């Protein structure tokens, strides 16, 4: 079936009903310190090509919600990297997209509100916002090393080809 | 005035006392009772109990009881209790299908004609609180197709497939008593054969007694109509039609008969006691792909109001699934050259 | 509640005290004579052929007709078909001419998966097992012949009444026409094996095989 | 199972048991062994065939309904013995006998238990 | 398709595929095929002794000795030459193609292989066409039993060669449909006067024929061929047509019956629309 | 084609008279309902059989009864080719008898095709329309047997000439 | 007899024809007929079938068979004419014929087929075999020592896949189930994947390309991520090239072939990838079908899952079905043991060589046996008892 996250510890913290997982990142955010060598962002970029094709996804733990969120974000990144003409350009174009304020759980525009709990108060609200942007930035960075082939100006068609495919038929821009 | 209840044959029908409800059998083991609301027909009751098609229905007016008989050999008497009809089984003691049924005018008895070549005269014994029946067998040789009672509730006319129209006595001293004499005879013990037509052809599809019961008429499959006059030594008047067999007949006066059948339209017949002759009075239905109201054979015709003495409206139901209501006066206008008695 | 080997008496109790009750269910058929209130244990025989045997035999026939029914997976479906379309032929020779020369017997039956099948001659052929066991590889004489013997075996003075008091019992005897076939069968036997062939006394032999019109819950009513 | 080969129904006591224009009027008189019947139908068949296609409607219309019915029972009989134009002419006799007797005259051909 | 093809597609296509793979340098696959042809013919294509580099094509005609008495062997040698090898047990003629020694153009050999059957037939015709072309008359007639219950009779004369087929109709109705067809051949010259004259005798054999059978289902067709057909220019074509006739005739009797069927399906379909339009 | 119109007319009128049916439960078998013209186990329920012949070859036999009618037709077959085409065509239809609810699987002995019209048909369908169908049928089979005959000869000539021209 | 029987297997898209006894069909052609489009003269004869009828400039291509069942009889009949008289070159009056029928073919259709074969072609004998049984028979060639006609056939052509339970040679009709995924669906899918990534592929040849790729490169993998990984990691080892020629240009066009290779066949197991209305993995439908069959025959069905169809050709397809089904079934018995020890169920998926023409192969083997001649309807019986005899066709071969 679809691929689930395996980074859900009994002592894992919850931001809303998503999982507040670690992330190797030079970007600011409420993300805990990296425990091992593979963070949630690694699982998303990894399982992506096989997950994006699915329409249904059985949510098991809050780690799945973080996974699903990043997955959907990769789709956003590719729709940008697609029109790029250099890794540098992409690196820059991603920062801007990560800084963009996409809708979050509870907001009209955020698909899947019936699955993602809404922040219960202004504090959890600011944390969640920060986290999501943090993930967006890190993900958009790594994904950039991938999409671009050692021969710059070449956004690999092996990533660009998925631009029109939406995980669970859902979208952060739709 | 035509109305389609369905596109399948209305096997038979019966109207209550005030002609407010009509019981029909839509080619099923069932009987649907319809009632009008404004100018629309609405089904108010569905009587389910027979295990075969219902071939006959009769509604006793005053006691308001519906009697039905089917091909399942059974007969049920339905009694309205509150808002539902409850059936009571009546064993006719036959091993073939019941073909027709009529309550006697006095509602103390009901007769059922069947494929066992007999007629079952049924009545109730309060003593043992159930229904019983005696058989009228001789000289019936084939299936009894139609029955009609004489006003004295004793004489019974029958038409069967042995090409005969006969009048019997269904005298049951256990529910009524000594019948007064009649031109049909003075001896009316149970089963006595009072009259038997002398035809050798044509199944007798329908039989009818006139208002005063001194005349009995019947229609046969050889496309003829007949009338035996008891006041003229039981002489029989005959009239051969140029068209198809009539399946149902009734008197609308003491000298006028209306009938319908395979031609699909009602026709008028008049009797002249003087000459002792019958005459064709013409088509009463003047304008699939037919010029007639009914689209298939008409198989039952009944008097809706005015009695058989001076009928003012009659009803017809046929194999087309339609039921028509004919206004005698209206008909006498659309046709100025009509003659009724 | 006493199945033979007494419901037969219960049934008869209809208003009769002496008669023969041919009861047939799913698994077994019995012929239970009953005299003046009690059931004579002897004279009561069993017929190894009932409702399951017909329901099964139908499956075989429907196979030859081009319909593939699994005996296990579809036994219930065919039983419902049997109950609804099957009947006992009166004169097999004449029933077969109808099936072979006309189509008046063909009837449609919608299966649970929406498919519509057509059944014809097998509607009277399946129940024919009861009369000709050899059709379902069962050795015997068939419910009819059995009845005749079972009566022609009992006392002489009691046969007259018996013959005019045979009464069907059990669901497997609800087949349309069954009573008539039996009455025609006994008359053929009586003619051959009792009147020796004097087709001039056959009219004095009175048979009366009744199919109880009041019958859904007789055992009790009894 | 030989017993089952005799039609016991034959002895059942319930089985039913039955109990030129001048030339035409001439032949239609006193109608009835298939010998006497055939002899009868032949005399009438003889007269019908001996008619002109324009002298039929005049002879048919000169008969009372009972006569027409009889003519129709004979016309149908004619149909069972084709030979020459006898059938092309009979079909003309049918046309006229029908317009006069109506389909009902045919009904009485089918209904007759004792016919020609 | 009106005329029956003369070549055999299974033979041609099998050889073709094998030769193709041979040319491509591919490794040889094993081949084992059994098939038939009209008139009780049976073929076998195989690798003699399991040697996948050798493909053998064999034909079996129950009536080969007959064709052999009329030059078959000689003709077959002329056509196939060194491809002709001793006949496989159960067959009369065998062609062997060495996958490792094929010609530049495989076209002719494949085409010729496909015509094995027709070539086994050709000799009896060339023989008698020659008799006429040399005016050598009085020569005995050739009797070929091409089917278990059918016979062909070749016979030369001063200015013509006649071919008589004794054919059988297993279907009684096929005789009637066959007669309609024969009738049109009988009159075939009306639109082609230079064409062969066909004759037809329904139950009895033409006088010219002996132990010839007689029956309601038998039929005798005669073809009168003239020099213009039997000379060294028309010859092959004449043979290609004349030897497929009997099958040509039955093939058309059968296709007619199929055509009748499409008619009956349409007429019945119409009838059912009416009946149902009679439903309220 | 002079005697045709008169023939059908007589046939149609006889069909009018005969198709006057009603539902009739068996007098012989408890709870059975069969077409009397087929079983004939009750003589009083059978009408007198009648025939309408156009000539010595063409004719229609009409057998009526209280609840069903059997109509048999003797189809025109001039020569052998019409004979086999006719026999073939009638067989094609009899094999499909179940779609032709009124068709008989086998003809009455002596005829080419037969119909069995029951009260159930005269109820499910307008009887006058059924009477038109039989007449329509008679007309249309003839036209069909003719077209088929021409189709056979038509293809015959083309086939004979396609072979002869090539020599 | 000396002449071998004729064996014809008519599929919706392809017909397999040849003589009994042979290992493979002598011809495998497109189940189509091209005609000119009142029929007069010899017009009915002007047609072509199979390949020769696909691009005929002045003829209309027709497909007399829909969902494995004959729809157009007039056209199916002519098709047969050439099958017999042009390709097989068989005298129809001399060969017995074995034809096949999809499950759920009516007895009426059998009589129509019989009418054509006996009354148009005069065949001496006919047998209509049910495709699923022939498939079960073709598998006795494989992993199997004891042959049986009880098993689960998984037929997949270009239309709709079928999961058919067979017990003792008779299809259990009431338990058949169909899957909205087959060859055509896979092609349409592979096509998109290509349209999204590659360029140069002539639109007029979008399909041809897809189908070519599906048949020459596709296969079933054991795990998506790992396969996706492999291609992205060692692309060199898994990315294949595919060249072609344009129609109106003839200019050779090249494209790379990737994910579609294993993604294409994957929709059998994860239908939701391409079908928005169907989601059951094939392994679940099979499991469900068998559960609906009589209990006393369920284990036999699980031990004998046999394949048939060009769509079951994908490499390891059967191995992936077994694994998946072994789980779906083991998982179930894992709960029944908690809510309380049923013997483990043996799930086996047989795979053999003649899988594209499995049915034809089985018909060829059965048609070349003596018993075949014993259970065929002869021309005499057809004419003495009627076409009704062709309704039933005795199973045989055990
Ligand atoms: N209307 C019917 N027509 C024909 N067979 C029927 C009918 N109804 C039930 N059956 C069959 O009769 C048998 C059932 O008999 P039933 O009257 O239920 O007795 P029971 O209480 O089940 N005891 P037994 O019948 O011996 O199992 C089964 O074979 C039913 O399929
Ligand atoms: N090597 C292959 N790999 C994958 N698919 C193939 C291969 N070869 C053929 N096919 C597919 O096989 C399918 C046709 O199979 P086939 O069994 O002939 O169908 P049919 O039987 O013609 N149709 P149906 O009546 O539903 O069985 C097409 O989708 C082909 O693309
Ligand atoms: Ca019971
Ligand atoms: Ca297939």
């Amino acid at each position: 079936p679809a691929y689930h996250s395996s980074l859900m510890d009994p002592d894992t913290k919850l931001i809303g009903n998503m999982a507040l997982l670690p992330i190797r990142s030079q970007f600011k955010g409420p993300a805990p310190r990296e425990t091992k060598d593979t963070d949630i962002v690694d699982e998303a970029i990894y399982y992506f090509k096989a997950n994006v094709f699915f329409k249904n996804y059985e949510i098991k733990n809050e780690a799945d919600r973080t996974l699903i969120y990043i997955t959907l974000y990769i789709s956003e990144c590719l729709k940008k990297l697609q029109k790029c003409n250099s890794k540098s350009q992409g690196e820059k174009e991603m920062y801007t997209l990560g800084i963009t304020n996409f809708p979050i759980p509870g907001e009209p525009g955020f698909p899947l509100n019936a699955i993602y709990a809404k922040p219960a108060n202004k504090q959890e609200d600011e944390v969640m916002r920060a986290y999501l942007q943090q993930l967006r930035q890190e993900t958009g960075l790594r994904l950039c090393e991938k999409v671009f082939d050692p021969q710059n100006d070449k956004p690999s068609k092996w990533w660009t080809c998925f631009v029109k495919r939406q995980f669970m038929n859902k979208s952060l821009s739709g | 005035a035509y109305h389609s209840f369905l596109v399948e044959p209305i096997s038979c029908h019966a109207w209550n006392k005030d002609r407010t409800q009509i019981a029909i059998c839509p080619n099923n083991h069932e009987v649907h009772i319809y009632e009008k609301s404004g100018n629309k027909w609405v089904q108010v009751h569905e009587l389910k109990e027979h295990n075969g098609q219902v071939t006959g229905v009769d509604w006793a007016p005053d006691s308001n009881r519906i009697v039905t008989c089917g091909t399942d050999r059974n007969a049920y008497v339905w009694t309205l209790k509150g808002r539902t009809w409850k059936p009571t089984l009546v064993i006719l003691r036959i091993n073939r299908a019941a073909r027709c049924v009529r309550w006697a005018p006095n509602e103390k008895k009901f007769a059922v004609g069947s494929g066992s070549r007999v007629i079952s005269i049924c009545y109730f014994e309060q003593e043992n609180d159930w229904w019983v029946c005696k058989h009228i067998k001789k000289p019936i040789r084939s299936t009894v197709l139609s029955l009609d009672w004489h006003p004295n509730s004793v004489l019974l006319a029958a038409g069967s497939c042995d090409f005969k129209c006969r009048i019997f006595s269904a005298y049951i001293k256990e529910v009524e008593e000594r019948p007064a004499p009649t031109p049909w005879g003075s001896k009316m013990p149970f089963g006595e054969l009072m009259f038997e037509s002398s035809s050798s052809c044509g199944w007798v599809h329908g039989v009818c007694f006139s208002a005063n019961g001194s005349r009995v008429a019947w229609v046969s499959h050889d496309s003829t109509v007949c009338l035996a006059d008891a006041d003229k030594k039981m002489a029989v008047a005959t009239l051969a039609s140029e068209t198809l067999p009539l399946l149902a007949v009734t008197f609308i006066t003491e000298s006028s008969l209306v009938a319908a059948g395979h031609d699909c339209f009602p026709v008028l017949f008049t009797y002249d006691s003087a000459a002792g002759k019958l005459s064709f009075g013409g088509r009463l239905d003047v304008p699939a792909g037919l010029d007639s109201l009914h689209k298939n054979s008409v198989s039952q015709i009944s008097v809706l109001s005015g009695g058989k003495a001076k009928c003012s409206q009659f009803c017809t139901t046929g194999m087309d699934g339609g039921m028509s209501i004919w206004d005698v006066r209206s008909l006498e206008s659309a046709l100025k050259d009509l003659k009724i008695v | 509640t006493e199945p033979p080997m007494i419901q037969a008496v219960l049934t008869l109790y209809q208003g009769l005290l002496t008669g023969v009750v041919v009861d047939s269910g799913d698994g077994v058929t019995h012929i239970c004579p009953v005299y003046e209130g009690f059931s004579l244990p002897h004279l009561t025989r069993r017929l190894d052929i009932a409702g399951r045997d017909i329901t099964r035999y139908l499956i075989k026939l429907l196979l030859l007709r081009g319909y593939a029914f699994n005996h296990s997976a579809d036994f219930e479906t065919v039983r419902m078909i049997k109950e609804k379309l099957c009947y006992v032929g009166y004169n097999i020779e004449q029933e077969q001419k109808l099936a072979l020369e006309t189509t008046v017997l063909v009837e449609s039956y919608t299966l649970p998966d929406g498919r519509i099948i057509k059944v014809g001659g097998e509607r009277f052929e399946a129940p024919e097992a009861l009369f000709q066991p050899h059709l379902i590889n069962v050795e015997g004489v068939g419910v009819a012949e059995l009845l005749f013997n079972t009566i022609q075996a009992a006392d002489i003075d009691t046969r007259s009444e018996f013959y005019k008091h045979i009464v069907l019992s059990g669901g497997s005897t609800m087949y349309p026409g069954l009573p008539s076939r039996l009455e025609r069968e006994l008359k053929q036997l009586y003619l051959e094996r009792v009147l020796k062939g004097d087709v001039e006394k056959l009219s004095k032999f009175k048979i009366r095989i009744e199919d109880p019109p009041r019958r859904k819950h007789m055992v009790f009513l009894g | 199972a030989r017993f089952r080969k005799v039609d016991v129904d034959e002895y059942d006591e319930n089985k039913f048991v039955d109990e030129m224009t001048a030339a035409l009027q001439a032949a239609l008189k006193n109608p009835p062994s298939q010998a006497v019947k055939d002899r009868a139908g032949s005399i009438v068949l003889k007269v019908l065939i001996s008619f002109k296609a324009n002298d039929i409607e005049k002879a048919v219309q000169s008969l009372d309904k009972n006569g027409v019915d009889l003519l129709m029972k004979y016309i149908y009989k004619g149909f069972e013995s084709p030979s020459d134009n006898s059938s092309a002419v009979l079909l003309q006799w049918h046309e006229k006998a029908l317009a006069a007797g109506g389909v009902g005259s045919i009904v009485r051909v089918l209904t007759a238990r004792k016919t020609v | 398709m009106i005329l029956l093809e003369v070549n055999n597609r299974i033979i041609e296509e099998t050889l073709a595929l094998k030769f193709e793979n041979a040319a491509a340098g591919n490794k040889p696959e094993a081949v084992e095929v059994t098939f038939a042809d009209f008139d009780g013919v049976l073929y076998h294509i195989s690798n003699p002794n399991g040697d996948k580099t050798k493909v053998m094509v064999s034909i079996s005609l129950k009536f080969y000795k007959e064709l052999q008495a009329h030059g078959a062997d000689e003709l077959l040698k002329r056509v196939y030459g060194s491809y002709l090898v001793n006949p496989e047990s159960g067959y009369n003629v065998s062609l062997l193609y060495d996958l490792e020694n094929l010609p530049a153009s495989k076209d002719s050999i494949v085409h010729q292989a496909g015509m094995l059957k027709r070539n086994c037939f050709a000799s009896v015709f060339e023989k008698y066409f020659q008799f006429q072309e040399e005016g050598k008359e009085g020569e005995n007639r050739a009797v070929i039993h091409y089917r278990d219950d059918e016979t062909m009779y070749v016979e030369s004369k001063k200015d013509r060669v006649t071919v008589v087929f004794s054919t059988v109709f297993k279907d009684d109705d096929d005789v009637v449909i066959g007669k309609v067809f024969m009738q049109e051949f009988k009159e075939g010259r009306r639109a082609s006067h230079t064409a062969p004259q066909v004759l037809f005798s329904h139950r009895e054999p033409p006088l010219e024929l002996t132990d010839a059978a007689v029956g309601d289902n038998i039929g005798y067709i005669t073809f009168v061929l003239f020099p213009r057909h039997t000379n060294a220019s028309a010859r092959d074509n004449t043979i290609n047509l004349i030897h497929t006739f009997r099958d040509y005739l039955h093939y058309h009797i059968k296709c007619s019956k199929a055509y009748i069927h499409t008619r009956m399906r349409a007429k019945t379909s119409d009838f059912l629309k009416v009946l149902n339009r009679a439903r309220p | 084609t002079a005697t045709l119109r008169p023939y059908l007319s007589a046939v149609r009128a006889t069909l009018q008279a005969a198709l006057c049916l009603e539902n009739f439960s068996s007098q012989v078998v408890e709870r059975h309902n069969k077409p009397e013209v087929e079983v004939r186990s009750s003589k009083e329920l059978l009408l007198q059989p009648v025939t309408i012949s156009r000539n010595e070859k063409e004719k229609v036999l009409i057998e009526g009864s209280i609840n069903s009618v059997r109509v048999s037709i003797a189809v025109k077959q001039a020569d052998e080719i019409e004979k086999i085409l006719c026999h073939k065509f009638m067989r094609f239809m009899m094999m499909r008898a179940e779609n032709f609810f009124i068709l008989r699987r086998k003809p009455v002995e002596g005829y080419d095709i037969s119909f069995l019209i029951t009260n159930f048909h005269t109820e499910q369908m307008y009887k006058h329309k059924l009477v038109d169908f039989v007449i329509h049928f008679m007309e249309e089979i003839d036209k069909e047997i003719s077209e088929m005959k021409l189709s056979v000869n038509a293809r015959a000539r083309i086939v004979a000439e396609e072979f002869l021209k090539n020599f | 007899g000396r002449l071998p029987a004729c064996v014809v297997d008519c599929g919706t898209g392809y017909t397999k024809l040849g003589y009994a006894g042979n290992t493979e069909p002598q011809f495998i052609i497109p189940s189509c007929i091209a005609i000119k489009e009142v029929m007069k003269g010899v017009d009915d004869l002007d047609f072509f079938i199979g390949d020769e009828a696909i691009e005929k400039p002045t003829y209309a291509t027709k497909w007399p068979i829909r969902h494995g069942i004959v729809e157009d009889w007039d056209l199916m009949e002519r098709f047969m004419e050439q099958v017999i008289f042009k390709y097989l070159r068989a005298e129809p009056e001399d060969h017995y014929f074995l034809l096949t029928e999809p499950p759920l073919n009516t007895p009426e259709n059998r009589e129509y087929t019989a009418e054509i074969m006996f009354e148009s072609f005069n065949v001496p004998g006919l047998y209509i075999a049910v495709q699923a049984v022939l498939a079960l028979a073709a598998s006795w060639t494989s992993q199997v020592g004891e042959r049986t006609l009880t098993g689960t056939v998984i037929d997949s052509g270009d239309g709709v896949t079928h999961v058919i339970p067979v017990a003792e040679g008779y299809v259990i009709g009431s338990c058949i189930k169909h899957i909205p995924i087959a060859g055509r669906d896979i092609t349409y899918f592979i096509q998109q994947l290509l349209r999204d990534r590659e360029v140069g592929i002539p639109p007029e040849q979008s399909l041809e390309t897809a189908k070519a790729v599906k048949e020459r490169y596709s296969y079933v993998c054991p795990d998506l991520v790992k396969e996706f990984n492999k291609y992205d990691t060692d692309g060199s080892k898994w990315i294949k090239q595919y060249t072609g020629i344009n129609a109106i240009s003839k200019k050779e066009f090249s494209i790379d072939v990737g994910y579609e290779r294993f993604l294409g066949p994957e929709i059998f197991f994860h239908p939701e990838f391409a079908n928005p209305d169907f989601t059951q993995p094939i392994s679940e439908v099979v499991d469900e079908v068998i559960q609906n069959c009589p209990i006393d025959v369920r284990r036999p069905l699980y031990k004998n899952i046999v394949l048939s169809g060009g769509s079951t050709m994908f490499r390891d397809f059967g191995r992936r079905l077994q694994r998946d089904l072994k789980r779906t079934v083991d998982a179930r018995l894992k709960l029944s043991e908690e809510l309380s020890k049923p013997k483990p169920i043996d799930v086996q998926v047989i795979t053999h060589h003649m899988q594209r023409y499995a049915v034809w192969f089985g018909g060829s083997m059965l048609a070349s046996t003596p018993e075949f001649y014993q259970v065929c309807h002869t021309k005499k019986d057809y004419e003495e008892i009627g076409p009704s005899i062709c309704r039933h066709n005795p199973v045989f071969g055990v």
